[PDB]
């Protein structure tokens, strides 16, 4: 019934996996080997096996062994079943064409088989959550190749992404404007709906909303995982509606190319900020329209809301939600879609969030995540195509991708659709 | 990817190379009897990257040592870690080419070249997931220069798919007893530009001034200097040897470093090198590290990048620390010092952080810069090369050892095309 | 002193794999100069529509370059365009059919037909070489022994290939034999885009020297005839294994040819002829003492629209380029 598989591609991808899986373990009551004192709604993302070991609906993929050997070295190593942990040897190494052509095809069948043997143990499979970067070698290259092959293999069955987006301050690679535009170009037609994660936003929210002075990527994944646990909470807790990934697609798309929402999650408050600790449903619903708490750090003061779903988890009443939503619709100068009426899809799950035992957030009675489709991310695309153009103009770095199987036309074609993604983001509005 | 095959060539190349191996061997916790003493489990982790698991509990370096003069292999063999090297892998002649690249590339070294090839094939086919090859040689001597470049090309004709890493040491305009070094240089650069993936350009000039100004030392003694070489050479190999954050390998390094494939000459730099034992004051933290790491005074090529822009920087941090503070300190530096980067290359600074530091320290930072200012070096060799070449001075000592004059003309022709190339992308703008 | 690169456009028919897919005929033509594709005009020196025979291509494209090369200019003719688009058909063809034969043996004949039409006082020494760039190494085609050849710089530094089979040919019939030998040694594979796909860039050079005994003057001309490979999308060709290794080197060498073409057209300060061995052998050809005609070869199937568009823009780029043309002494 209604089961989902998380597919963790890339080092970042995998380390958000770690934090997500560790968090689902605590959430469900699952000891770090496998045993648990109870039962209940582990159903979807975990499988109970004969000897009481509760095994993830996971696939972890890395293009070298190193990120995944830390998994199977450390804690939950006895939870993670060896068949679901897939290593490479010779990596893509930040180069998109190595991840799509050369090295990627060397694991692709093997990732798809262990996907298929996990999927064939899914009574009511909904689909996939793929976590990957738009910017890396592994993450960018192997995921777009993986998306094409999964669109042929599972077809009707949904592909959600949790996609790592670089930013105009926080960036990673030189060739990353290619990685981004190249990967997207491929994903656009194949993928279903993608929850862009901006690594600057998470970094910035941890500093300003979490009051952390020295965060590490462990601290960052803790906020990331809390938005992914908030989305996945609908399958995993008790509550009202929204228990399925397709309602996310269905209700968030204005047009299907424009399949990239922004997630807000609230409250992002530190355990140490225990003075104004009593937050209301209104308070945390205000925070979801606040430019601070946006997982994608673009300017909502330029960009329009096209579509909103509010997912509440914990001590939340829907009288309180109605009241919140009516007054947020009066207060904030939010532009909306014309063809449709006012747009909020509301989800209520009764159980609060969980922090990790060293976790930075407060152990709040209630929480919310807003999934919202905005035109604000065209600002972010615009910065990305303008960087592509810079580099492409001189032809810089492009010998490494064309010299590993790629055609230069593919760059032209990619950029042309990204420039049409720009026009789609213009045309919704006039 | 997993295994690197290391190749040392010439007197320098084998002395800086043994000093490298005693550094990485102390990091990986292995002694001069080849025993693993490592107190942390993580010391054995990626051990097979640099090491071979030999018969029994012995870890042996995957190192091949080449020289024509056999007293170099004796000073290695009678060196402090001597027994750690496998004596099959001591590849020695009985002469010495004698600061003559030609007797390297054409005479003596092309007689030795095949004995060497048999041992790098043997390291190679024994590797499970081979990364590629790592040669340490000189761009100025006789053994390292012509026999190095003979090597670079010969292995690469055999393995063109895997990665060709080199540590290529550059001769000083201040010192050296050997006059003909720019001849050996021009001749080498011509082969290097055609056959390496990446070239760390290791200038003796800078190593001298780094040691004389920063650390303190007056006349040039190679054992003290070779410590700063070996510490840099550990520094950049970090990400291959040990896990942490981004850029694990050399390909994801070189892919992110090189805009146009002939511009692969990198400018090394290393941090902290402050007043030993006492300071303990002055600097400690990750922005202080990032500062020292970005400083022209901490650069290991003699080209001041304050006179010629940076394309790309790869920065290898070592220790447990904040990925955010590097993201911000690399943001900060590139905003503020924007006019020393190039505008057409966006995102110029690339960052790795490894949890493991070196020994002697708790935190470290290694700079690797692909700088347009490396042209001042190619100009220095040229202006000197063409000086002697126009009067056809010393030419007979080399043309007599096999070469045509037109090979001096061609080696010049590519070095000066390499110059136009480096001069372009210094000058260039956006649009 | 300054002569443009002539950029000439050839469309083939729809092939069997294309017509049996059900692909549309995307080319519209306006006169000899302009091809219109998706309402957009692409302007050139001469355009050749699909029905153009092998003879037709010869008298309009090739013909005049024969009189110029034998005036002691250098001459380069090369075909550029993605896989199956009709380069090898154009340059080689079916050598021994007097209708199906292409530019290469047709050039050879009209050279010797000129030499038959010359006085008894001109001595002509023609030597030919035939080599391929395969997996970025220069394999000799007329000799099996030499698997990589070397780039040397000449008298005034212009680059040329050292270590090659220079056959000194008497008859054109004997040149047809060195062509037939070299062709069948050239590395060719079956891909899902072409059953005879060129996996290597094939370099026929005719170096023609002449002296008039009576005038006592000597002239040389390098005639290069390069059937290139066609930079391909892995999706289309279905290339894995060796077919991909091949593809990598080709895409790699033609991105570099592109960048050289591009640099010249914009007037960029280096001009990287030094990237690829193909760009090096083409140094004279793209900015030097040669009359260079580029045949850009195109498919009219809808399947290849994107990559066809790119090939036309390479040619619009390329037409803008002039050569630093002059008469080659001996
Ligand atoms: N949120 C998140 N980002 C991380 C994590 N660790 C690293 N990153 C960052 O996310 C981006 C890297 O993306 P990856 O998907 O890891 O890139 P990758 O595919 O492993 O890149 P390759 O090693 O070249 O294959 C960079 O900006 C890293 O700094 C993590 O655990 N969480
Ligand atoms: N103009 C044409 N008229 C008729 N047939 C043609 C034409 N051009 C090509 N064809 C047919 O297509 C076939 C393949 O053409 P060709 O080998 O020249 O393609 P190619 O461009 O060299 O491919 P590749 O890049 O793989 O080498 C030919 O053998 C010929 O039968
Ligand atoms: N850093 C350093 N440079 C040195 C050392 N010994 C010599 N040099 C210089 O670095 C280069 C070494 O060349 P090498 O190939 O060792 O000369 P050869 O062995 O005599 O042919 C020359 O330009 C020397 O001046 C050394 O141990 N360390
Ligand atoms: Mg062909």
């Amino acid at each position: 019934m209604r089961e989902c598989i998380s597919i963790h591609v890339g080092q970042a991808g995998v380390q958000i996996g770690n934090a997500c899986w560790e968090l689902y373990c605590l959430e469900h009551g699952i000891q770090p080997d496998g045993q648990m004192p109870s039962d209940d709604s582990f159903n979807t993302f975990f499988s109970e096996t004969g000897a009481g070991k509760h095994v993830p609906r996971a696939v972890f993929v890395d293009l070298e062994p190193t990120v995944i050997d830390e998994v199977r070295t450390g804690t939950y190593r006895q939870l993670f079943h060896p068949e679901q942990l897939i290593t490479g040897k010779e990596d893509a190494a930040n180069n998109y064409a190595r991840g799509h052509y050369t090295i990627g095809k060397e694991i692709i069948d093997l990732v798809l088989d262990r996907i298929r043997k996990l999927a064939d143990q899914c009574t009511g499979l909904q689909g996939f959550l793929v976590f990957h970067s738009f910017g890396g070698g592994t993450g960018s290259g192997f995921t777009s190749l993986l998306m094409e092959r999964l669109s042929v293999d599972y077809g009707k069955k949904s592909k959600l992404e949790f996609s790592i987006y670089p930013a105009p301050q926080v960036s990673t690679a030189v060739v990353e404007p290619y990685n981004s535009i190249l990967t997207t170009h491929t994903t656009l037609e194949h993928s279903d709906c993608a929850f862009m994660v901006d690594n600057e936003a998470i970094y910035d929210i941890c500093r300003r909303n979490l009051d952390i002075e020295r965060p590490t990527y462990t601290n960052l994944n803790r906020l990331i995982s809390q938005i992914v646990s908030s989305i996945t909470a609908s399958l995993r807790f008790d509550g009202a509606l929204n228990v399925d990934l397709t309602e996310f697609q269905t209700n968030l798309v204005p047009y299907p190319r424009i399949h990239f929402p922004l997630a807000t999650y609230a409250p992002v408050i530190s355990a140490e900020k225990a003075y104004h600790e009593q937050l209301s449903v209104a308070e945390i619903t205000n925070a979801c329209f606040e430019p601070a708490n946006q997982m994608v750090k673009c300017d909502p003061r330029h960009g329009k809301y096209m579509a909103c779903c509010l997912l509440y988890r914990g001590d939340v009443v829907p009288k309180d939600v109605n009241a919140a939503i009516a007054t947020i619709k009066t207060k904030r100068s939010i532009q909306f879609v014309d063809w449709c009426p006012t747009g909020f899809k509301v989800g209520i799950n009764y159980q609060p969030p969980t922090v990790v035992p060293g976790g930075d957030l407060a152990k709040v009675q209630r929480a919310v995540c807003m999934l919202s489709n905005t035109t604000a991310i065209a600002e972010a695309w615009a910065r990305l195509d303008h960087k592509f153009d810079l580099m492409y103009a001189k032809r810089a770095f492009v010998h490494w991708y064309v010299g590993e199987g790629m055609e230069e036309g593919e760059f032209s074609e990619a950029r042309e659709d990204m420039a049409a993604l720009e026009k789609d983001y213009e045309e919704v509005g006039v | 990817m997993r295994e690197i095959v290391h190749i040392q060539a010439g007197q320098c190349g084998n002395q800086i190379g043994a000093k490298f191996w005693e550094v990485i061997s102390d990091e990986h916790g292995i002694d001069p009897t080849g025993s693993y003493h490592g107190d942390s489990d993580l010391q054995l982790e990626r051990i097979n990257v640099y090491y071979n698991e030999a018969t029994g509990n012995k870890y042996v370096p995957r190192a091949i040592l080449v020289d024509l003069e056999p007293g170099t292999m004796d000073s290695v063999r009678s060196g402090p870690f001597g027994q750690i090297f496998r004596p099959d892998n001591f590849v020695f002649g009985q002469s010495g080419a004698g600061n003559n690249w030609a007797k390297g590339h054409y005479t003596e070294g092309a007689e030795l070249v095949d004995s060497v090839l048999d041992v790098v094939r043997k390291e190679s086919e024994s590797c499970d997931c081979l990364q590629g090859f790592q040669l340490t040689h000189s761009l100025g001597g006789g053994t390292g220069s012509g026999m190095g470049t003979l090597l670079i090309s010969k292995i690469r004709e055999e393995y063109p798919d895997r990665i060709m890493n080199t540590f290529s040491v550059m001769p000083s305009p201040k010192v050296s007893d050997t006059v003909v070094e720019p001849y050996n240089a021009t001749l080498s650069v011509h082969q290097l530009v055609e056959n390496t993936d990446e070239t760390y350009s290791i200038d003796n000039e800078a190593l001298y001034d780094i040691c004389f100004r920063t650390l303190k030392l007056t006349t040039p003694t190679y054992g003290d200097l070779n410590h700063l070489v070996s510490a840099t050479m550990s520094g950049v190999t970090t990400c291959l040897r040990f896990p942490g954050q981004l850029n694990a390998d050399l390909r994801k390094l070189a892919v992110n470093m090189v805009p146009f494939p002939r511009l692969h000459f990198f400018m090394p730099g290393f941090a902290p090198l402050t007043s030993r034992g006492s300071q303990q004051y002055r600097a400690l933290t990750v922005p202080e590290l990032t500062q020292q790491m970005f400083d022209s005074k901490n650069m290991m090529a003699a080209c001041d990048p304050r006179h010629g822009r940076y394309l790309t920087v790869a920065a290898i941090f070592r220790g447990r620390m904040s990925m955010k503070e590097v993201d911000e300190q690399m943001l900060n530096v590139q905003n503020k010092n924007s006019s020393y980067f190039v505008e057409w290359i966006p995102n110029n600074v690339k960052t790795a952080v490894c949890d493991i530091p070196p020994r002697g320290l708790k935190m470290s930072a290694t700079f690797i810069g692909n700088s347009t200012a490396i042209q001042e070096l190619f100009k220095r060799i040229s202006e000197q090369f063409t000086a002697m070449f126009r009067r056809k001075a010393f030419l007979h000592w080399y043309t007599g050892e096999g070469m045509d004059e037109m090979e001096f003309t061609e080696a010049e022709s590519n070095m000066n095309d390499l110059v136009s190339e480096y001069q372009q992308y210094q000058d260039a703008t956006a649009d | 002193a300054e002569s443009n690169i002539k950029v000439m456009c050839r469309f083939r028919p729809l092939n069997e794999s294309e017509v049996n897919r059900g692909d549309k005929y995307i080319a519209k033509f306006q006169g000899e100069d302009t091809v219109v594709i998706a309402s957009k005009p692409y302007a050139f020196d001469r355009v050749f529509q699909s029905s153009t025979s092998q003879e037709q291509v010869y008298n309009d494209c090739a013909k005049k370059i024969v009189k110029d090369v034998l005036e002691g200019y250098n001459g380069t003719i090369f075909a550029y365009g993605q896989t199956s688009s009709g380069k090898t058909h154009t340059m080689e063809g079916k050598l021994h059919d007097p209708e199906g034969m292409g530019i290469i043996p047709r050039i050879v004949q009209d050279i010797f037909n000129y030499i038959y039409s010359m006085d008894e006082n001109l001595e002509f020494h023609i030597k030919v070489s035939y080599f391929e760039i395969y997996l970025d190494k220069i394999r000799d085609l007329l000799d099996v022994s030499k698997t990589n050849l070397s780039v040397h710089e000449d008298k005034n530094r212009v680059p040329y290939v050292k270590g090659a089979t220079e056959r000194f040919v008497s008859s054109p019939d004997e040149v047809m034999d060195t062509i037939d030998e070299g062709k069948s040694n050239r590395h060719v594979a079956v891909t899902n885009m072409n059953e005879h796909s060129s996996r290597s860039h094939s370099i026929f050079l005719i170096n023609v020297k002449q002296e008039n005994t009576q005038t006592e003057q000597k002239l040389s001309g390098k005639l290069y005839l390069v059937d290139l490979a066609g930079s391909e999308k892995v999706s289309k060709t279905g290339a894995e294994g060796a077919v991909l290794d091949e593809a990598k080197n080709i895409n790699k060498s033609l991105s570099a040819l592109g960048n050289v073409i591009s640099a010249l057209a914009e007037g960029s300060t280096y001009v990287p002829y030094r990237d690829s061995k193909m760009t090096r052998i083409l140094q004279d050809s793209l900015g030097g003492n040669c009359r260079t005609t580029i045949v850009i070869c195109c498919s009219p199937s809808s399947y290849n629209e994107s990559e066809t568009k790119s090939t036309l823009l390479f040619g619009q780029r390329a037409k803008t380029i002039k050569n630093t043309v002059s008469v080659n002494v001996e």
